[PDB]
RNA sequence: CGAGCUGGAGAUACGCUUUGACUCGGGGAUGUCCGAAUGGGGAAACCCACCUCGUAAGAGGUAUCCGCAAGGAUGGGAACUCAGGGAACUGAAACAUCUCAGUACCUGAAGGAGAAGAAAGAGAAUUCGAUUCCGUUAGUAGCGGCGAGCGAACCCGGAUCAGCCCAAUCAAGCCGAAGUGGCUGGAAAGCUACACCUCAGAAGGUGAGAGUCCUGUAGGCGAACGAGAGGUCGUUGUUCGUGAAACGAUGACUGAAUCCGCGCGGACCACCGCGCAAGGCUAAAUACUCCCAGUGACCGAUAGCGCAUAGUACCGUGAGGGAAAGGUGAAAAGAACCCCGGGAGGGGAGUGAAAGAGAACCUGAAACCGUGGACUUACAAGCAGUCAUGGCACCUUAUGCGUGUUAUGGCGUGCCUAUUGAAGCAUGAGCCGGCGACUUAGACCUGACGUGCGAGCUUAAGUUGAAAAACGGAGGCGGAGC
RNA sequence: GUAGGGGAGCGUUCAGUCCGCGGAGAAGCCAUACCGGAAGGAGUGGUGGAGCCGACUGAAGUGCGGAUGCCGGCAUGAGU
């Protein structure tokens, strides 16, 4: 069996060139009358993910996209 | 398992013929064929000879008694003789008349 | 780097798989092609195939005896193999150059022997095995050595094969297992030049 | 394949049953209760390894103390008496000479009550 | 049967159970537990029983596939092929393999010696060197 | 075929057979009664009739459905195929859409295959051209309480190739090379000395292991008979869960054009492309394996099928469930006869190489039951051991580092599991013997080690060969990221 | 030194190859004071009556005391 790429992952990590993770960071759908005005500046963005949650994310998908 | 099933049923040798006795106890004593059971692959030849028990039954007679009659040997330990050889031989299948098979040696024919 | 026997005697082509042969690559090679080969036929039964109704036997509680539930159960004499082999294959590819240095390095082995012998032309009469046993004796073939023949020619191989210690082989049947397995070979010599290139 | 026991447990078995001969009933017949025992024969074992080593150096000290009293000397006294005479004696040889040789001990109790002066 | 295997070719397996020498008892497998059991399952993104991170964290734009250029370097071409020349057959031939993809050309790492060049796209700087060396660069009609 | 035969059955008698038996191959004749059962009935295998011929004996006919007739159908068949109907456990760490899964099961029809098939197509090159199957694309595009999870197709490479008609050689069998002498042994195949055939050293049987003793093998021969439309509502199919929902598919209602016409191209329009629905058949590649043959780093009597055969014994009203089972000896020469006993059993004798093989018959372990002998025990508190010493005994890895056994002293809380903590009055366990538990798969993912190539590396399906392997570049991995 | 990680090995069937034994007697079984750091391994003798050891390499249905485990035989309770 060929270990399928898991979907949600698809539209929410990115792999990187050297091989590690990325992901958007979060809290800007309703959270912003708030606001501050830099803390959705902030958000709206992107960013990597600490470490601990790698292996997992790069087993989610194996094609790297 | 039957003992025939090797040699495919079949005598290398027919009834009435003279054998030598190849293998064992009875090397190369020699015989008329006296009885042959081609499935079983056993043979009588006037040379083996066992005494038997006939054990209590009033027949025959009430004593028991024993008697001196030959026990029937493996096909393998039997072979046609060659008249002038005088030995132990093989067999050819050649041609004779008027369709008749016959049996010669390295110099025909029994 | 080698001589020939009847009908010519060139040779000294062919590089070789040096330093002195590596028995690594040989192995490899060997073992891959027994495995080629298994019949991977082995068979048993699990407890979905044992003939034993699924029926429980008697109550979960109760009774005082152990619970079970089937006896079709690898705990169970005569019921199922827990852990039994079923038909499976071994057959896998190993990568072709290092098939192809493998019979190479073969090659090179047994002409360090020098158990090497190439061949052109033969001479066995027609198709007669007395006559392949006295070409080989000719040839300072004692019968003291297992000996693999490779030939395109019918005949000869024809009179080699009954011969209890020689193997015969047509054409490229050649592989590192039947030649390293026996002594002598007997290259012939026409395959070789065209071996090299 | 498949590969049996054939033969291996019988023989494994064996041993255990032939280390526990004259172990009592079935100690020495059945085969779990003869490993079990010797399970606890092996501490037994190892400690009294060492502590026959204990037990012989207490018999030796017995020895001594009464040879050393029958010519009116405690036997510390006696042992600090050779230690300052600096004679060097094993106890176990202490123990032999006190047991075996009278005159000899007798001479090593006069030379330590002299160290002791 | 002479020949033997390469020191480190080939580790024996784990037998685990087999006894105190050994893995005992617990065959690694711990005391207890759902990890302990004999059940094909948990999976691997599964964490707590909670609310997971991929779950937690933002979805961003759709997907596309849309097309990709198959990249091929100056410096390959440059420093030592020795102008074969580039024509379509003849990049294969060398090495840029793929089929299916349209070709681009980027910029790489220099530029010297002239050379007349067939892709489907290339960069604004490429054109440039590759002409600024003499070369011409050639896209489809 | 050519001398034996009279089934497994081995048992006495009768006898058959060179006028060709027995066995093998091939056709016919006979073929009671039941079972689709079909003359009517019926609790299958039994009861009762009617008609035509016949002297009676006997023979034949008497079901239903399609058809004028001829003739066809009914029933059965492990899997495989299509069709009508269609679960739940379970997964979602609860559950309802979802998933299990159009799986299990039920019914139907049919064949040795079946299905499918001759584009109102796939598709985006104004490319391809019936269908099925394999690889691959590809866990990509998509689907999804956008959760769990589900998951194509086109291209490309293969296997096999096909498109036509209508409505105005194998199955019996035969021939078939080459060795003798001495030795061990109960017995020769083994040993040994010389010897031969090989298109034949595959294999089995022969008193132990046989190229050359038998059957065979390579090779050759071989038969009279034998065989080769659109719409709206309600829904659903494919990745298709109402999503913007195209398209097919029908249950209900409704219902157009026929060539400047019609249908599609993922709402919808124009344009540009592909297509000729409402009429049918079609071999080949594919699936399966009751049956047959060959093979095996499959099993050899708790294994392997449930069966060394049995769906039996046995259990159940029934559906249904369901065992254990093996071995004298080379050959029955299967122990005449004598002794004790009613017999059973045994001791002789005799046979045998061996009855240290006697029919409760290969080996014959352990638990467990006894006889005999050594040293020992009737003032003793004990997880039975262990250490130290003394006594007795014994001498084939043995006169010392001893072996067995003991007296007395010191010391000592069974094992496993589970636990903060087990001698625990916590769990498991009568005993010994056998069976008994971390594996397999994918051409998946990710590391360590090793090997081959190395800026390159590699093939898959398959093709051919096959006492081997070689081809096969479709594809896949590196090569650039954001 | 418990869970656990790592390292070097012992033994079992089957397989390839090499060595080679075996009716002046194999495997299996039985006794044993010898050997090895341990899994274990030999020597001799008794049994048995036809197959088998050692070495290197390969593949596993590969090692048991437990599971109120499974099949089987035989104990206890009891001459009750
Ligand atoms: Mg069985
Ligand atoms: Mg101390
Ligand atoms: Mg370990
Ligand atoms: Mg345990
Ligand atoms: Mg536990
Ligand atoms: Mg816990
Ligand atoms: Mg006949
Ligand atoms: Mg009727
Ligand atoms: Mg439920
Ligand atoms: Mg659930
Ligand atoms: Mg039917
Ligand atoms: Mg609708
Ligand atoms: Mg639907
Ligand atoms: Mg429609
Ligand atoms: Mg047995
Ligand atoms: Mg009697
Ligand atoms: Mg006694
Ligand atoms: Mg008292
Ligand atoms: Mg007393
Ligand atoms: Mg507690
Ligand atoms: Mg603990
Ligand atoms: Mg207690
Ligand atoms: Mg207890
Ligand atoms: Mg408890
Ligand atoms: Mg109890
Ligand atoms: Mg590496
Ligand atoms: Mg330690
Ligand atoms: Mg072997
Ligand atoms: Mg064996
Ligand atoms: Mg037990
Ligand atoms: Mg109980
Ligand atoms: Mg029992
Ligand atoms: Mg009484
Ligand atoms: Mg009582
Ligand atoms: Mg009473």
């Amino acid at each position: 069996p060929k270990m399928k790429t898991h979907k949600m992952a698809k539209r929410r990590i990115k792999i990187t060139g050297t091989g590690k993770v990325m992901a958007f960071k979060s809290g800007k759908r309703h959270q912003n009358t708030g606001k501050s005005g830099d803390e959705i500046r902030g958000k709206g963005k992107g960013f990597v993910l600490a470490k601990a949650e790698w292996a997992r994310m790069k087993l989610m998908l194996p094609r790297g996209k | 398992p039957s003992a025939g099933s090797h040699h495919n049923d079949k005598l290398h040798f027919k009834k009435g013929d003279t054998v030598i006795v190849l293998s064992g106890k009875h090397k190369g004593q020699t015989g008329k064929v006296l009885l042959a059971l081609p499935r079983d692959q056993k043979v009588v030849v006037e040379g083996v000879n066992v005494i038997t028990k006939n054990v209590k039954p009033s027949m025959t007679n009430p004593q028991g008694g024993q008697e001196q009659r030959e026990l029937a040997l493996h096909a393998s330990k039997v072979a046609l003789v060659d008249p002038e050889t005088g030995k132990a031989t093989r067999v050819r299948k050649q041609i004779v008349d008027g369709k008749k098979v016959r049996v010669a040696v390295a110099s025909g024919k029994t | 780097a080698q001589i020939n026997v009847i009908g010519q005697n060139g040779g000294r082509t062919i590089e070789l798989p040096l330093p002195e042969v590596n028995s690594g690559v040989l192995h490899e090679v060997v073992t891959w092609q027994l495995a080629s080969r298994r019949r991977g036929t082995a068979s048993t039964r699990t407890r979905a195939q044992v003939s034993k109704t699924g029926r429980k036997m008697y109550g979960q509680k109760g009774t005082g005896n152990a619970r079970h539930g089937d006896r079709s159960v690898p705990t169970f004499v005569g019921g199922g193999v827990a852990f039994g082999p079923k038909p499976r294959s071994y057959d896998y590819t190993l990568p072709r150059q290092v098939r192809q240095l493998g019979l190479a390095m073969a090659i090179a082995s047994r002409q360090e022997g020098g158990k090497l012998v190439a061949v052109d032309g033969f001479d066995i009469a027609d198709a007669k095995t007395k006559n392949f046993i006295s070409w080989a004796k000719q040839n300072g073939l004692d019968g003291t050595e297992k000996v693999l023949l490779v030939t395109d020619d019918e005949n000869t191989r024809r009179a080699a094969r009954n011969v209890s210690w020689v193997s015969v082989l047509p054409v490229a049947g050649v592989n590192v297992y039947d030649i390293l397995r026996h002594d002598r070979l007997v290259i012939d010599a026409a395959a070789l030049e065209i071996v090299e290139e | 394949p498949r590969a049996k026991t054939g033969i291996v447990r019988r023989r494994r078995h064996k041993k255990v049953l032939k280390r526990a001969k004259g172990f009592w009933g079935s100690r020495s017949k059945q085969y779990r209760n003869a490993f079990q025992t010797l399970l606890n024969a092996a501490t037994y074992e190892y400690r009294d390894r060492r502590n026959k080593k204990r037990d012989f150096r207490r018999l030796w000290i017995q020895r001594i103390n009464a040879g050393a009293r029958l010519h009116g000397m405690n036997y510390s006294t006696f042992i600090n008496g050779l230690k300052r005479a600096n004679i060097d004696l094993n106890r176990k040889v202490l123990a032999d000479i006190a047991a075996r040789e009278p005159e000899a001990f007798k001479a090593l109790v006069d030379a330590s009550r002299n160290a002791r002066q | 049967h002479d020949l033997k295997p390469t020191p480190g070719s080939r580790k024996d397996r784990k037998r685990v159970g087999r006894g105190p020498g050994g893995t005992d008892k617990t065959a690694g497998r711990g005391h207890k537990g759902q990890k302990s059991r004999s059940g094909a399952g948990k999976g691997a993104f599964f964490e707590g029983g909670r609310s997971r991170l991929i779950a937690r964290l933002p979805k961003r734009g759709f997907n596309n596939v849309g097309t990709t250029y198959e990249v091929v370097k100056l410096s390959q071409l440059q420093d030592l092929e020795d102008t074969t020349f580039d024509r379509d057959t003849l990049e294969a031939y060398r090495l840029v393999r793929r089929k299916n993809r349209p070709v681009k050309l980027l910029a790489s790492g220099e530029i010297s010696r002239a050379v007349t060049v067939h892709v489907d796209a290339a960069s604004a700087a490429a054109i440039k060197a590759v002409e600024a060396a003499g070369g011409r660069v050639v896209l489809p009609e």
